[PDB]
């Protein structure tokens, strides 16, 4: 809604949530040289 | 091409 | 979505899908960002050079959907329009410039496992994340080609490029809210979004809070995947503060 958005906003009930990965998200993060 | 969808939606 | 690929379940809780009651067709796509407002692009629903002027009552907003043209019967929600409000400065007698959209829906919506909102960026967040070279994701139902509809949602992760590029890729005036996004042709991969994706998200995942963020709205192009050119995207941490606004102005 505002800012960081709602407060559950953001976390995939199944992903996040779960602690799964969706296939490419992994692209997403090395792109910002690299997450961990 | 779209499904028919439950009238209630269009009112 | 040119080469994009289709996307899973859960994988996108906040694309919307905006339908038009007669005929009923896909027109745009758009994000959940708290249980009763959803954000487009405006000119989705306003663009007087084709006369395109719709109002709540020729609106219907699915939400939880995966398919494109089934009625998913106890996944999806279908909720109507209270109000639209388009940014007063919208600019679209030139570069479609402050292409922003609210929504307000009669009743707030439920989430589930397939329905949850994004998130807005913030000033730290954004100045972390638009930077060149960095990929986002776009998603939406719309065409697979620009000259051939998908069945599914689908997705494709773009780079952000440098202003100067994306400058220099067209004719038309950039602004400061705008971003552009797609592979060099030196990069030899492929992606953008085309017509019937507007309106949608173009989301980062924070290395920092694991959450995914909406950094940007499906704007214009100039075709869908031509080499050479780039896909525009509204800025939306630019125009956060109108957001912000009608928001807590016109409820929550
Ligand atoms: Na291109
Ligand atoms: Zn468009
Ligand atoms: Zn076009």
């Amino acid at each position: 809604t505002f800012g960081s958005g709602e407060a559950d906003c953001g976390l995939r009930p199944l992903f996040e949530k779960k602690s799964l990965e969706d296939k490419t998200e992994r692209e997403l993060l090395e792109s910002y040289i690299d997450g961990r | 091409d779209f499904e028919e969808i439950p009238e209630e939606y269009l009112q | 979505i040119v080469e994009g690929s289709d996307a899973e379940i859960g994988m996108s809780p906040w694309q919307v899908m905006l339908f038009r009651k007669s005929p009923q067709e896909l027109l745009c796509g758009a994000s959940l960002i708290s249980d009763r407002w959803v954000l487009t692009a405006a000119h989705c629903l306003l663009y007087p050079p084709w006369d395109k002027n719709f109002t709540e009552n020729d609106l219907l907003v699915r939400i939880g959907k995966h398919s494109r043209t089934r009625y998913e019967r106890n996944i999806e929600k279908i909720s109507m329009l209270e109000k639209i409000y388009i940014h007063p400065r919208y600019n679209w007698r030139e570069n479609l410039d402050r292409d922003i959209a609210l929504m307000k829906l009669k009743k707030p919506v439920a989430f589930s496992d397939y329905i949850h909102p994004v998130c807005l960026p913030d000033r730290e967040t954004a100045a972390s994340l638009l930077q060149a070279g960095y990929k986002g994701r776009v998603t939406g139902w719309g065409n697979l080609k620009e000259t051939g509809q998908p069945s599914v949602l689908q997705v494709v992760n773009l780079p952000i490029v440098e202003r100067p590029v994306c400058k220099d890729s067209t004719r038309i005036r950039i602004t400061d809210n705008m971003f552009c996004a797609g592979y060099k042709p030196d990069e030899g991969k492929r992606g953008d979004a085309c017509e019937g994706d507007s309106g949608g998200p173009f989301v980062m995942k924070s290395p920092f809070n694991n959450r995914w963020y909406q950094m940007g709205i499906v704007s214009w192009g100039e075709g869908c995947d031509r080499d050479g050119k780039y896909g525009f995207y509204t800025h939306v941490f630019r125009l956060k503060k109108w957001i912000q606004k009608v928001i807590d102005q016109f409820g929550e």
